[PDB]
RNA sequence: GGUUGCGGCCAUAUCUACCAGAAAGCACCGUUUCCCGUCCGAUCAACUGUAGUUAAGCUGGUAAGAGCCUGACCGAGUAGUGUAGUGGGUGACCAUACGCGAAACUCAGGUGCUGCAAUCU
RNA sequence: AGAACAGAAAUCUCCAGUAGAACAAAAGGGUAAAAGCCCCCUUGAUUUUGAUUUUCAGUGUGAAUACAAACCAUGAAAGUG
RNA sequence: CUCAUCAGACACCACAAAAGGUGUUAGUUCAUCUAGACAGCCGGACGGUGGCCAUGGAAGUCGGAAUCCGCUAAGGAGUGU
RNA sequence: AAAUGACCUUGACCUAUUCUCAAACUUUAAAUAUGUAAGAAGUCCUUGUUACUUAAUUGAACGUGGACAUUUGAAUGAAGA
């Protein structure tokens, strides 16, 4: 009984996890930037390894969050990319859901060998109206089950639109 | 090595555990606890027959093994391997010091030596399930591990059935009309609280309100 | 005062004491604090010279108001000087005298019985 | 509720519960201590707090003082009782809440006895000052800003009705670093702009930034505006000629009688479920029983 | 060797009463105190700022000083075969008004009143708490009641 | 009686699953010129009260529900304990006498009460 | 439970989470819009002499508490130091 | 109640244990018995029937599954040769 | 052939059960011990002082005048304190 159990996306972020530090992480940083319009944020590592050669607090990730229509459209340009096919895995059980994809020039932006080729992820979470409740200071609270994302709801909602398919078992 | 037990035989200490302060103790001489077909079902051994403390004293690990092989071998070998179920409800928990004999009696605070339990007076130390047929036999045995333990013990006849905390006509009343369901060693009772769906699943035979 | 006398059950015999008993008491043991000097009672002037004002002024008004616990009770009781005892004449009629009475001893409230061994001792 | 999440009796039986107006993320409690409690010497003397809350659009201005049984309001002053003194619209925005933080000034001021002094500060040219005490005579009534849970950022509206209460008159120690007009780097304030944002300015200026830029939003958002022929040149007076009306009767008269409160119980208690008997729910379940058992 | 420090011992003393932990309510901080009153000593584990010495837990005292966030509270202190007067500096986060006197404030407002009320009829003033007195004479019926006679049972085993 | 702002006691108020909610109020909700804050007007700031909804928040109800609170000659005068004896017993330990007296268990009952101000078919 | 390389371990997201963490150090207390984590502004780790608690002889010392009189820091503020 | 070919004989106290006795005493739970039980001499245990597989060869009996009628006071498809 | 494959297997984890424990474990929680109070230095009223404190003769502390006597506030004891 939806009126307005209207589920859209809350956001979408993109990482690409540059497995360490340097050059080629404020090349990733600008090609996030460079996609998203936004200055990105870089990620420190939390500790440290040394199979993956870093150092806590190395600052070997960047990602970016983006709402909204533009989110809608940098999504589509990677649907596309990934021809509008997902997995029946990929979907939280909470309702959010995420691809990657190598090869960031077949998102558009073209390809400029003084920064090479980077992968990235993508999650797009969702949620329907009122998840403010949520996320807001005063009288933070919880929304009702019946209210909030469902995996099975979101793959209805994602095969609704984009005519896409999903996905054996 | 060892010493002999009337050096331990009495409750002077507070309970001296392994913990993260005492810490180096030695294993216990007995590890096994139930003994014979311990995964009967509790039909089917409906006699019960306990060894009972009648002191209040400490019983070595070393002996509690000790007995316990000499009452599980005389059982099955004129009973047979799965003719019974010999749990014993004793375990040492507490560890036994001792001062290692050019120095005197300074600073002599003994290191850990063995284990021993702490048993009341009135405590089950055995307990034997078998059916009415085999008394005689799990008793005998019984009589025969008493003889390897310091201090008074009695073999007594449980009222109840087998394991349960029911006697044998109050524990038929439940499982005749209603209310009992088998478990691997043991059984669950049909309770009136909490979910009446979950409650129905289980113990579906019942609610007929009849046999 | 009941706590008091539970506090002190194994150094004492105490019970219910009869009229009879009351009153040989006080005849011939009968004796009162009068700017102690303890002094026997020995005539009715006595009584009446302290115990007066309280209505008191025989020997038997004393026991009276004893016996009945009086509304003044307390300077009744507290006018005569502890009764100083012999020893039981008979004996305590118990081998040994400090287990409770119900148990073949002597202390503790034996209840009628104090009578009996009060007039041994009187 | 995943299987895998549920929560253990003894979960439960171990939890501790927060204050209800805690778990209902309405108390600060950690503020709450700080405002209320007094000097241990002061006795009896209760500290004053200017509650000033925000609706979703409509503005609460209380004062109240504290007791052992329950806080208890000395004035109520809210912004919907703005129609009377002359505002229509709008009453969330800055100058209503200005608005709200006088009238409850001078209504209490006039409930306590320092209504003629203690006028307050008349012609608001936006100044920072608070209002003094007069040489041999009663000290001002002194309350302090209960903003609550609201997050104090340079420029918002619970430091207007802060500057309103002010300037009617109410001692209410502030700074100044935190209204409109503020300078971020160097430490000093615009007045005009505080005069400005105490009037409309930015409300009146957002008006006439629409009406020629955009009469496709400006038609929707205003609508009222239209709708009573007022625009951006209008407005100081609206607000100037309200203080006027507030600074010349305060008095706070209530709603009328509109079917006294018997009335409303009973047409509530008709959607006002009330619990079942015990041999009820013993019947509710042996029907169930029947029914499930039962075998149909 | 030993060790005697300021808190020591005070591990359960001090501990936070289960399922009450947390942020103090307020009504602890809205009750107020005058010199003169009779106040008990608890300590709040929560509060280490002046809190009392652990000597001083379950010990009621006299408030002689009041301060802006404290009271100053007078206690005797057995020290040999005297007593000796100490006065701490206690917060009112480990301080309760006492009720050790509302039966004698209650019983001087009652005696008071049934005073008038004597002196209002002839006097009977009747007003001094007296012992309990050991019960008087009464008669009980067998009506319905005939009694079950009783007998000791013999030994069982039940195990 | 509902509701809101501020509350006292801080689960009889919490947790889980459903269902109901008129009026008003809260709410979610629309916008980004301005003050203000962000990687993201999601939070935070401001503007509108207009365009929209009871879906959620919130309120209430249901459950041989979990938890929680209360009560009882339920267990139990049991365990433990102050006091006594030239009591029993090789001892371990034990019984008795004058008093105090639990916890578990079991069963029954209950699931917020209430202060100030304002507002409501 | 979910996202290219990515693997038990890299970074991103949501859900649950009474503290099962963290607070230099030993342990025990204590703490959840904090006492923990990120940020911003600072020097109250300052000045003057008294009283008080523990140890006690009611000496000293160490440590601590609550005020008085200053001058300051922070915050819209109550406050807090 | 106890008879000791090392009896025992009074708190603290000047020691004795596990375990054993068909000495004797009292008691507990099962049983049999004047419809004759226990003990001891005496008779009877036959038969429907060698009921069956091992078959070098088992009426009950080296041995292995097995399990009952007729007559009767009773008499095992078999306790021991 | 592999499978993010079905299947057995032993493992650890989850669920409801089960035997047994703690000086340095615990929701609960005694007994014995332990702090304070049981009036005249009491209770109540009327309304002065101040530089502290209050929005405020508000409070706070210390006072003037007035009303209620030994059932004047439990027990027991007191060769006195
Ligand atoms: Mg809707
Ligand atoms: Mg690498
Ligand atoms: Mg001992
Ligand atoms: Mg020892
Ligand atoms: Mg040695
Ligand atoms: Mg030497
Ligand atoms: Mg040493
Ligand atoms: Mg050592
Ligand atoms: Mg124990
Ligand atoms: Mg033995
Ligand atoms: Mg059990
Ligand atoms: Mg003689
Ligand atoms: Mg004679
Ligand atoms: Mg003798
Ligand atoms: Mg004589
Ligand atoms: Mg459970
Ligand atoms: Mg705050
Ligand atoms: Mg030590
Ligand atoms: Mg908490
Ligand atoms: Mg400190
Ligand atoms: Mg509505
Ligand atoms: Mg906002
Ligand atoms: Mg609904
Ligand atoms: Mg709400
Ligand atoms: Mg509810
Ligand atoms: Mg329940
Ligand atoms: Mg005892
Ligand atoms: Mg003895
Ligand atoms: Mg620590
Ligand atoms: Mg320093
Ligand atoms: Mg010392
Ligand atoms: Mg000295
Ligand atoms: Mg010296
Ligand atoms: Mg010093
Ligand atoms: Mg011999
Ligand atoms: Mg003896
Ligand atoms: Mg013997
Ligand atoms: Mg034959
Ligand atoms: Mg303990
Ligand atoms: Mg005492
Ligand atoms: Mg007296
Ligand atoms: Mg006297
Ligand atoms: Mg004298």
């Amino acid at each position: 009984q939806n009126p307005m159990r209207d589920l859209k996306i809350e956001k979408l972020v993109l990482n690409i996890s540059v497995g360490e530090s340097g050059d080629r992480l404020t090349r990733a940083s600008k090609v996030l930037e460079q996609l998203s319009g936004q200055t990105p944020v870089q990620s420190k590592a939390r500790y440290t390894v040394r199979t993956f050669g870093i150092r806590r607090n190395e600052k070997i990730a960047v990602h970016v969050t983006v709402r909204g229509p533009k989110a809608e459209e940098i999504l589509e340009r990677g649907l596309k990319v990934k021809e509008y096919q997902l997995r029946d895995r990929n979907f939280s059980a909470t309702g959010n859901f995420g691809f990657g994809i190598d090869e960031h020039i077949d998102l558009g932006i073209k390809y400029d060998p003084s920064i090479g080729i980077f992968g990235m992820d993508f999650y797009v979470v969702m949620n329907r109206p009122g998840a403010r409740v949520t996320r807001r200071k005063r009288c933070k609270g919880t929304v009702g089950n019946s209210h909030k994302t469902t995996k099975e709801d979101t793959v209805s909602w994602f095969k609704q639109k984009y005519d896409a398919d999903v996905l054996d078992k | 090595a060892r010493r002999p037990a009337r050096c331990y035989r009495y409750q002077k200490n507070k309970p001296y555990p392994k913990s993260r302060y005492n810490r180096a103790v030695p294993d216990s001489k007995i590890r096994i606890y139930d003994l014979g077909k311990k995964k009967a079902t509790v039909d089917e051994f409906p006699l019960c027959v306990h060894l009972v403390s009648n002191e209040l004293e400490q019983l070595s690990s070393e002996a509690l093994e000790a007995a316990r092989i000499c009452a599980n071998k005389y059982m099955t070998t004129v009973s047979g391997r799965d003719a019974f179920h010999l749990r014993v409800r004793v375990h040492p928990f507490h560890v036994l010091r001792i001062n290692k004999m050019q120095q005197g009696m300074r600073g002599a605070w003994g290191k850990p030596h063995g284990l021993a339990a702490r048993v009341d007076i009135g405590q089950i130390i055995f307990s034997v399930r078998t059916k009415d047929s085999n008394k005689d036999v799990v008793v005998e045995g019984l009589r025969r591990a008493r003889y390897k333990f310091p201090g008074q013990q009695k073999i007594i006849l449980s009222k109840k059935w087998g394991f349960t905390n029911l006697d044998r006509p109050e524990y038929l009343k439940k499982r005749e009309a209603g209310e009992v369901k088998d478990d691997g060693a043991f059984v669950k009772f049909l309770s009136k609280k909490g979910s009446l769906e979950n409650n129905i699943r289980e113990f579906p035979e019942y609610f007929a309100a009849q046999a | 005062t009941l706590e008091l006398l539970k506090l002190i059950e194994p150094y004492v015999a105490y019970g219910y004491p009869s009229y009879s008993t009351i009153r040989q008491l006080v005849y011939k043991r009968g004796f009162g604090k009068i700017n102690k000097q303890r002094v026997p009672l020995s005539d009715n002037a006595i009584i009446e010279a302290n115990l007066g004002k309280y209505g008191i002024l025989s020997i038997d008004d004393l026991i009276h108001e004893i016996i009945t616990v009086g509304p003044h009770f307390k300077q009744a009781n507290n006018f005569l000087w502890p009764f100083k005892l012999s020893n039981p004449s008979g004996g305590w009629g118990v081998p040994r005298k400090f287990k409770h009475f119900i148990q073949g001893g002597s202390f503790g409230n034996r209840e009628e019985f104090i009578n009996k061994l009060v007039k041994s001792m009187n | 509720a995943f299987q895998k999440d549920a929560k253990s009796s003894a979960y439960s039986s171990r939890f501790q519960t927060p204050f209800r107006r805690r778990r209902e993320g309405k108390t600060d409690y950690y503020q709450r201590k700080r405002l209320v409690t007094q000097h241990k010497a002061k006795y009896n003397t209760p500290k004053y707090r200017l509650v000033v809350r925000f609706t979703n659009k409509d503005i609460i201005c209380q004062i109240i003082s504290s007791t052992i049984t329950g806080d208890v309001v000395l004035a109520a002053a809210y912004s919907h009782e703005l129609p009377r003194y002359g505002i229509t619209h709008g009453l969330t925005n800055w100058a209503a809440a200005y608005a709200t933080g006088l009238l409850i000034a001078r209504r209490t001021l006039q409930k306590l006895g320092l209504d003629e002094t203690y006028k307050g500060v008349e012609e608001v040219e936006g100044e920072y000052e608070l209002t003094e005490a007069v040489e041999d005579g009663p000290r001002p009534f002194k309350v302090f800003l209960d903003i609550g849970l609201q997050r104090t950022t340079t420029g918002a509206r619970v430091f207007g009705a802060l500057k309103g209460a002010s300037d009617g008159g109410l001692y209410v120690p502030h700074s100044e670093n935190r209204f409109p007009g503020w300078d971020f780097e160097t430490e000093e304030i615009d007045p005009e702009l505080l005069r400005s944002y105490i009037f409309g300015g930015h409300v009146s200026q957002y008006m006439e930034e629409l009406a020629d830029d955009d009469e496709e939003r400006f038609s929707e958002l205003f609508k009222g505006y239209l709708a009573d022929d007022i625009d951006a040149d209008s407005l100081e007076d609206i607000y100037t000629s309200a203080h006027e009306a507030i600074r010349a009767d305060p008095a706070f008269k209530p709603t009328e009688k509109k079917f006294t409160k018997e009335q409303y119980a009973a047409e509530s208690k008709k959607y006002r479920q009330t619990k079942l008997s015990k041999e009820e729910r013993a019947a509710r379940v042996a029907a169930k029983i029947a029914a499930l058992a039962g075998q149909q | 060797g030993k060790s005697h420090g300021y808190r020591s011992r005070t591990r359960y003393m001090f501990q936070r009463d289960f399922r009450k932990h947390g942020a103090v309510h307020l009504s602890t901080y809205l009750k107020v105190y005058k010199v003169g009153d009779i106040v008990d000593i608890k300590a709040n584990g929560s509060i280490q700022k002046g809190m009392p010495h652990k000597f001083y837990q379950g010990k009621t005292g006299v408030v002689y000083n009041v301060t802006k966030s404290s009271v100053g509270v007078i206690i005797n202190k057995m020290v040999g075969n005297r007593y000796l007067e100490k006065r701490l500096n206690l917060r009112v986060e480990h301080i309760k008004h006492s009720k050790c006197r509302q039966e004698f404030l209650e019983r001087v407002k009652a005696n008071a009143a049934k005073r008038a009320e004597a002196k209002a009829q002839g006097v009977a003033v009747q007003l001094k708490r007296q012992p309990a007195q050991p019960r008087e004479s009464r008669i009980v019926s067998t009506e319905g009641n005939v009694p079950q006679t009783l007998a000791p049972v013999p030994y069982e085993t039940f195990i």
